[PDB]
RNA sequence: CGCGACCUCAGAUCAGACGUGGCGACCCGCUGAAUUUAAGCAUAUUAGUCAGCGGAGGAAAAGAAACUAACCAGGAUUCCCUCAGUAACGGCGAGUGAACAGGGAAGAGCCCAGCGCCGAAUCCCCGCCCCGCGGCGGGGCGCGGGAAAUGUGGCGUACGGAA
RNA sequence: UAAAUACCGGCACGAGACCGAUAGUCAACAAGUACCGUAAGGGAAAGUUGAAAAGAACUUUGAAGAGAGAGUUCAAGAGGG
RNA sequence: CGGUCCUGACGUGCGAAUCGGUCGUCCGACCUGGGUAUAGGGGCGAAAGACUAAUCGAACCAUCUAGUAGCUGGUUCCCUC
RNA sequence: GGCCGCUGCGGUGAGCCUUGAAGCCUAGGGCGCGGGCCCGGGUGGAGCCGCCGCAGGUGCAGAUCUUGGUGGUAGUAGCAAAUAUUCAAACGAGAACUUUGAAGGCCGAAGUGGAGAAGGGUUCCAUGUGAACAGCAGUUGAACAUGGGUCAGUCGGUCCUGAGAGAUGGGCGAGCGCCGUUCCGAAGGGACGGGCGAUGGCCUCCGUUGCCCUCAGCCGAUCGAAAGGGAGUCGGGUUCAGAU
RNA sequence: GACUCUUAGCGGUGGAUCACUCGGCUCGUGCGUCGAUGAAGAACGCAGCUAGCUGCGAGAAUUAAUGUGAAUUGCAGGUUGAUCAUCGACACUUCGAACGCACUUGCGGCCCCGGGUUCCUCCCGGGGCUACGCCUGUCUGAGCGUCGCU
């Protein structure tokens, strides 16, 4: 149950906020879970998706075990494009099929200084939380 | 290359002006190319040149106004631009010193009868 | 009339500028509901006031 | 509709306490509890009391 | 000649656009605005027309200064200071 | 040329002289029905309008 | 006195409201004087006024005004109360002595129709249906 | 005749400030109807209400008795319950209509003029120097300039005060 | 001269035994908009493809709108009001 | 410039006052554009209660107002007594 | 009296539901005196219901009811004011209407001609199209879409005042404000010239100057005419659309 | 056989019902802030392709700074920080209480600069001023107003 008297349970308000969130909030919404091995080796459960990460598709018509590289993150439509998840149009052109990041599992992150800083921050937060809990 | 603003603070007004004039000439050439029919590359560079103009002008203005504030810092009368622009009511309100100064009679009253700290047994 | 004032000429210029159909490349946006310009104005039919 | 419709009601304290007593008395009968629908079949004793 | 025939003699106007409110209600011979009373210092506003009151009030325009005023009040009208440089 | 509505013939002549380093004989101006102010700038007889257009970039 | 500004003495209504001649103004002539003095002197603030003369057709008063932004007034702790914005145009709202005289306010059983802030306040308190949640 | 004071009154693009207009849910001051009810209608009612005008604030107004009471007396203002649809008003018809005491929310008191006594002991402004400076203030120096005796400041205000 | 007091405007909020596109604000949408009146002013109608445009390549009759085949889709018995 | 008669045409018209023939006046109390003044119990009227934006024996717009009506119209499922 | 019906809330049905909810159609099977209800078939694609209580903006055939849609009339009334068309060719998928040539006609210089004022505001010009509009049709358009086009010392506004409107002073007014236009105003910021003091130019002589001396009426600020008053441009050529 | 009626199947016209809801309505809470340093409101302009809506102001779908940290997207285009959010520096067209006089965007005056002149006057461009009322102080004044000296 929610006890904070300054956040809503209003369905309409939550939908409006989600569909009108600015880009830097779209980034936070567009988060995907790391694989089992990455999760074990980083102590971090999820990471906002980036443009050049290897991922897998877990649900839908394109689910499988193949490793695909993200092509572009289309924040306006809340979908991401992978390098070989695509269908065939009528004329013969191949266009990409959008997939929600919540149905995708990250396989190998694109590391830079800021990404590493995010990972270490999340790891430290989970460590302090576990110390408090136990 | 990419004209930024960090590398312009340390410069001097004359080369700032000459860079601005060169940028304006480039923008004029781009607009001529646009009206005659040119390349989408130049059409896209038009906005880049416009933003470069904007940032050069704002750096010039900021440096000039900070220098002028330093000039008028010690003076008692200064331009309305350099006066603080709060709301009208907050400009008309009594200032901090004179809304706190008090009469000798009631200050003597306060010093003779200070409000004490006391407790009452249950 | 041929005898105009600067203000009335400028107003007519603006109305003429805004009397225009929509470009088709807006029709392909994501959240677009516009299908045509519903604020058109034909000189014979609507007389613009004034 | 108006905002000054009589929304709230008033009940005497004596009969409010009467109702509380009646509810507590009914909550100690296995027939009444099972009729209300609780799965109390394996419960050892219906006035279930546990230590502090 | 009471109707159709007499409608043809209407060729010169009685109202033009006024400088203050931009509505075609500036009487030319009177030199007064029918909607806002432009020559008068005070805005023309009446309590028997709520629709007219709400058609052009503070909520209808651009709010150029007053929205910035609200934004600055949210922080208390700070001046002279800048955020801590990196 | 197309100039802004606040320009007069003296300013237009001086601006053309400054920007293009040419001599100006006379200036005709009108305001188009669109709102922009067109300018007809005639040059001194010893300059060549074809050459000026070539250098400015219109042809 | 004050006569009713009605065209040609034609009050379209009931006979009770037909009079236009023998009517009187609610406020006093001293209050009217202070009002127009302050109205002309917009930047100044009116304190009080007194009586200096009268003839058949005129009365004369002297209104005491204070400039609120003079520092000799701003820096005095016993008379800087007049600089507060709440005292802006006292004579317009009937806060000066002459304005208060015609408001019928004061202690006692004679001023029962003013108990509260003012006459309007008393009327509003009395003419309101208090509807409690439980009544 | 001229010169010098004071008094009343002028002109300044004189130095420095201030007001104007907007919104108007709530508030203060004026002005103020008629539909309607009375089974007609004129007093009355609608109603000090709508319309109209002016003036503010974050609240406004009120406010520390020229009070209530007739008791073994209470003790500024404002708000809630009750007093009470009561006393009273009313072609005594229709209708209208408080306050005191009691219980609570809050709770805070003060200042002048005047009579007096203190060498005007009082205040504003311009200049330099030192500091502070986005609420223009503190200190030192001017045989610097004004306001003020047609009355500034200190003590002092009905609970008494002064020596 | 603060407090207890008032608040259908304004800046943020939270909730509801409320209405659910002829309802609820006139206005769920480019609504005080289109439009009407010389003017004061008056003032609407108008939501929904699909999970994803995958929005029908190509063949053919016709000048063309428009059809017959082929194809997408789970469904065109969802073909751009 | 006006509008007699045919009481003609039309009379869901070409037209919310038009058409045809026939008619009155045509140097004057003449016809007319633009500017200007007079505003609603008011204007203006060679006077018909005429005209005052298709509205005049008291214009138009918003509000008081959801004005009152002893008077017309309507008033939503079943069975049983 | 309703185990008649509608919407929402509190409890209850280990209720129903993508192996298919609501809704809709049904020559299907039934129940109830009735209000109505339950099954079967089809369509549809995401929610719904029974019992115990609670609440209500809770049940339509009518109101010259409101909004929206659709009929008969009806392929009907009508597309009849102002004399009138014809032959051939071209483009074109397609010609009674477009264009060109020829013929026959009308307006008849108070015009069905050539140009302006008010008003309209891009309708003006070229190309392209023929979805919609032009009450038949269109190869056409004042339609639609792309693009172009209005050049001034000597045309006019700009200036003046007219009938009139309108500030300051003043008066009145609770007040927004109103009256008033020379009337209860210290209503001139100008100058022939002389002197005084400062300045630049070969400080010659003059100019820019601050003061004194001297001289001095405005009918009242200001607005008010694209037909009134008001100096000054004509000839030839030029575009697709502009020419003093 | 035509036409007419009823019924059912299918297909039309039409948008009822059902289900949805970035919208309202009501209640409650905190704050409770405009303007001559130019407000509310109006007009006109600004995007590579842009009409409306939105944002903005000749620096014109924004500059600077802070935070976040790899995008925007309908089509093109070219990590020492793209985009968003915040917003404290800068900037902010013409009207509008609206301010030189009028409201055509017409006509001025004073001062200082750069063209001209080589200040000698014109003329051009730019910048700063030029409203009403009122308070304090300053300067210049007025009066057969009350005086004093000569
Ligand atoms: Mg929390
Ligand atoms: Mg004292
Ligand atoms: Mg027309
Ligand atoms: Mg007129
Ligand atoms: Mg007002
Ligand atoms: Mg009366
Ligand atoms: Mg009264
Ligand atoms: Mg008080
Ligand atoms: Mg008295
Ligand atoms: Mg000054
Ligand atoms: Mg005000
Ligand atoms: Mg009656
Ligand atoms: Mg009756
Ligand atoms: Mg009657
Ligand atoms: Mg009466
Ligand atoms: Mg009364
Ligand atoms: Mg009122
Ligand atoms: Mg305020
Ligand atoms: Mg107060
Ligand atoms: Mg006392
Ligand atoms: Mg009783
Ligand atoms: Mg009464
Ligand atoms: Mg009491
Ligand atoms: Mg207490
Ligand atoms: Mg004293
Ligand atoms: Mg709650
Ligand atoms: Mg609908
Ligand atoms: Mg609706
Ligand atoms: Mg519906
Ligand atoms: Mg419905
Ligand atoms: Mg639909
Ligand atoms: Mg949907
Ligand atoms: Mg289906
Ligand atoms: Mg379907
Ligand atoms: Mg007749
Ligand atoms: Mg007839
Ligand atoms: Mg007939
Ligand atoms: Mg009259
Ligand atoms: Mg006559
Ligand atoms: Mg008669
Ligand atoms: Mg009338
Ligand atoms: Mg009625
Ligand atoms: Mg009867
Ligand atoms: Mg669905
Ligand atoms: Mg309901
Ligand atoms: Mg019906
Ligand atoms: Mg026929
Ligand atoms: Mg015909
Ligand atoms: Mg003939
Ligand atoms: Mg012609
Ligand atoms: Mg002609
Ligand atoms: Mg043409
Ligand atoms: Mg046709
Ligand atoms: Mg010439
Ligand atoms: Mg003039
Ligand atoms: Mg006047
Ligand atoms: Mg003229
Ligand atoms: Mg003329
Ligand atoms: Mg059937
Ligand atoms: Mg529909
Ligand atoms: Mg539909
Ligand atoms: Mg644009
Ligand atoms: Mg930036
Ligand atoms: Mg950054
Ligand atoms: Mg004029
Ligand atoms: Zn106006």
């Amino acid at each position: 149950m929610k006890f904070n008297p300054f956040v809503t349970s209003d369905r309409s308000k939550n939908r409006k906020r989600h569909f009108n969130a600015p880009s830097h909030i779209r980034r936070k919404i567009m988060s995907s879970p790391l694989s089992k091995e990455l999760r074990q080796k980083y102590n971090v459960r999820s990471m906002p998706i980036r443009k050049d990460d290897e991922v897998q598709v877990v649900r839908g018509h394109y689910k499988g075990q193949q490793i695909g590289k993200v092509v572009q993150v289309y924040r306006k439509k809340y979908v991401i494009y992978i390098e070989r998840v695509q269908r065939e149009k009528a004329n013969g052109t191949t266009v990409h099929v959008g997939i929600h990041p919540s149905k995708v599992v990250i396989t190998r992150l694109k590391l830079d200084k800021d990404r590493k800083k995010i990972l270490e921050r999340k790891a430290k937060s989970r460590q302090v939380g576990k110390e408090k809990g136990k | 290359a990419k004209i930024k603003a960090r590398d312009l603070r340390g410069k001097k007004k004359e080369e700032l002006l000459k860079q601005l004039d060169d940028l304006k000439v480039e923008l004029s050439q781009l607009r001529v190319a646009k009206v005659t029919g040119g390349a989408a590359s130049k059409l896209s560079k038009i906005r880049v040149v416009r933003k470069s103009i904007a940032r050069v002008l704002t750096v010039i203005n900021q440096t000039q106004k900070e220098n002028l504030r330093k000039f008028y810092k010690g003076k008692k009368y200064k331009p309305l631009d350099l006066r603080p622009k709060k709301t009208r009511a907050m400009r008309r309100r009594l200032n901090k010193h004179e809304e706190s100064l008090k009469t000798k009679k009631q200050q003597r009253k306060e010093r003779l009868y200070p409000l004490r700290k006391y407790a009452v047994k249950a | 009339s041929s005898h105009k004032t600067f203000r009335i000429k400028r107003f007519l210029a603006k109305k003429q500028k805004q009397n225009r159909p929509i470009p088709q490349w807006i029709w392909m946006k994501t959240g677009n509901k516009i299908r045509y310009n519903s604020k058109r104005r034909h000189w014979r039919r609507t007389k613009l006031g004034l | 509709t108006k905002t000054w419709r009589r929304w709230h009601r008033r009940v005497n304290t004596t009969q409010k306490r009467y109702a509380i007593c009646s509810a507590l008395a009914a909550s100690a009968l296995p027939a009444l509890v099972m009729s209300k629908g609780h799965r109390i079949e394996e419960v050892p004793e219906l006035p279930l009391v546990v230590e502090d | 000649t009471k109707g159709t025939s007499s409608f043809g003699k209407r060729r010169n106007k009685t109202h033009t656009l006024c400088r203050r409110c931009g509505s075609k209600a500036y009487h030319l011979q009177k030199s007064t605005c029918g909607k806002c009373g432009y020559p008068a210092k005070r805005k023309r506003k009446y309590n028997w027309s709520a629709k007219a009151k709400r058609r052009n009030t503070t909520g209808t325009g651009r709010m150029r200064h007053l929205k910035i005023v609200y934004r600055r009040f949210r922080h208390g009208f700070r001046e002279g200071t800048t955020p801590k440089p990196k | 040329f197309i100039v802004d509505v606040k320009a007069n013939k003296h300013q237009i002549k001086q601006a053309v002289k400054k920007l293009y380093d040419i001599d100006v004989a006379k200036v005709n101006t009108l305001i188009r029905p669109d709102g922009e102010k067109k300018a007809y700038v005639r040059l001194a007889p010893d300059y060549d309008a074809l050459d000026v257009a070539n250098k400015i970039g219109i042809i | 006195g004050r006569k009713r500004p009605v065209p040609k003495g034609a009050t379209y209504g009931k006979p009770v409201h037909h009079g236009v001649n023998q009517l009187k103004f609610a406020r006093s002539l001293q209050s009217v004087a202070e009002e127009r003095a302050g109205r002309h002197c917009g930047a100044l603030r009116v304190l009080n006024s007194y009586w200096v003369g009268e003839d058949s057709t005129y009365k004369f008063f002297e209104v005491i005004l204070i400039d609120p932004f003079h520092k000799a007034i701003r820096r005095n702790p016993d008379t800087q109360w007049i600089t507060k914005p709440v005292h802006k145009h006292r004579e317009m709202r009937g806060l000066t002595s002459a304005g208060r005289k015609s408001r019928g306010l004061g202690k006692g059983h004679k001023f029962h129709h003013t108990i509260g802030g003012s006459r309007r306040a008393a009327w509003r308190r009395r003419n309101t249906l208090q509807l409690h949640r439980y009544r």
